Order: structure tokens, then C-alpha cells, then sequence
């Protein structure tokens, strides 16, 4: 954002959405690719609270950590904390989920992560 | 005359500049800005 000749000069993902509050525009400019727009747009809003440091918001573009109440965790583990077998979010067995695939679709919901 | 030059004896005065030896300052009109602009004619640009 800061830097005002910025816009003239090329940019980096990094060096404009990561080490500098950004603009979604700047991120939408630079990113054009919705879909990881969306991701990136994800990862901003759960690394609300990861904003600073720069290292701190890389591994948040990792995502192998749950922030806060876990938003943004994209791993792969799909076990409860019992070792019980987790469901299929989108399936309705053994139970239909009020909150599932539909409602969520932005947390990139995959087969029971 | 002493003014006018000769190329054969060399004969050619040695004299200075009038306005170097006496500083007649006065300044320099600049009632109007003079800029300086991008080389396209525009520069920042958005997108539409
Ligand atoms: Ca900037
Ligand atoms: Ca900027
Ligand atoms: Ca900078
Ligand atoms: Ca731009
Ligand atoms: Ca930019
Ligand atoms: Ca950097």
C-alpha cells in the first residue's frame, strides 16, 4: 500500500499481501486466479490475527496449523481426538450435517479432514 | 582600430567580459511554473 510508486513499478504477491496491509484489489490484481483468491482471501481473514510478523504469515500460508478456533487449518488429518473415524462432511451418514459442504464450501472441505 | 583581429602578428587584444567584472544581478522571471511530465502522458493507472 505505502510506497506510492508502487503501482508503477511490477510487484510481489509478497511484497505488496504480505509485508504491507494490502489491498483485496492489489491481492486481486495480482492474483486473478479466483479460486486461490478465495484461498488467499481465506488465509487473509483467518491470519487477521497473523498479520505480523512476515514469518508468522507465511506459515499461516502454510495452513498446516488450526488459528484460533481452526478456520484456517489445511492438513490432513481426518481423525478425531479419540481415533474415532471421521465422516464425510457432505454425506449425510450416519448423521445429515445442518453444517456441511454447502453452508462451507470456502473451507475447502475434503473427504474427512 | 584595436577591436578588429589580424592573423598574421597575432595582433589581437586581450580583453574581459564587462558583465563578469561588474555583477549587474537582477534575478530571473519564473512567474510560471515549469514541469515535467510522465513519458506516456499518463502515469497511475487503475483498471475498469
Ligand atoms: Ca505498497
Ligand atoms: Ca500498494
Ligand atoms: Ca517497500
Ligand atoms: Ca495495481
Ligand atoms: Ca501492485
Ligand atoms: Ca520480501
Amino acid at each position: 500500500a505505502n510506497t506510492f510508486l508502487e503501482e508503477v513499478r511490477k510487484g510481489n504477491l509478497e511484497r505488496e499481501c504480505v509485508e504491507e496491509t494490502c489491498s483485496y484489489e492489489e491481492a486481486f490484481e495480482a492474483l486473478e486466479s479466483s479460486t486461490a483468491t478465495d484461498v488467499f482471501w481465506a488465509k487473509y481473514t483467518a491470519c487477521e490475527t497473523a498479520r505480523t510478523p512476515r514469518d508468522k504469515l507465511a506459515a499461516c500460508l502454510e495452513g498446516n496449523c488450526a488459528e484460533g478456533l481452526g478456520t484456517n487449518y489445511r492438513g490432513h488429518v481426518n481423525i478425531t481426538r479419540s481415533g474415532i473415524e471421521c465422516q464425510l462432511w457432505r454425506s449425510r451418514y450416519p448423521h445429515k450435517p445442518e453444517i456441511n459442504s454447502t453452508t462451507h464450501p470456502g473451507a475447502d472441505l475434503q473427504e474427512n479432514f | 582600430d584595436r577591436t578588429r583581429y589580424f592573423s598574421m602578428w597575432n595582433q589581437a587584444v586581450d580583453s574581459y567580459d564587462p558583465d563578469v567584472r561588474i555583477i549587474e544581478n537582477h534575478g530571473t522571471e519564473d512567474e510560471l511554473p515549469n514541469y515535467c511530465f510522465p513519458l506516456g502522458g499518463i502515469g497511475i493507472t487503475d483498471t475498469f
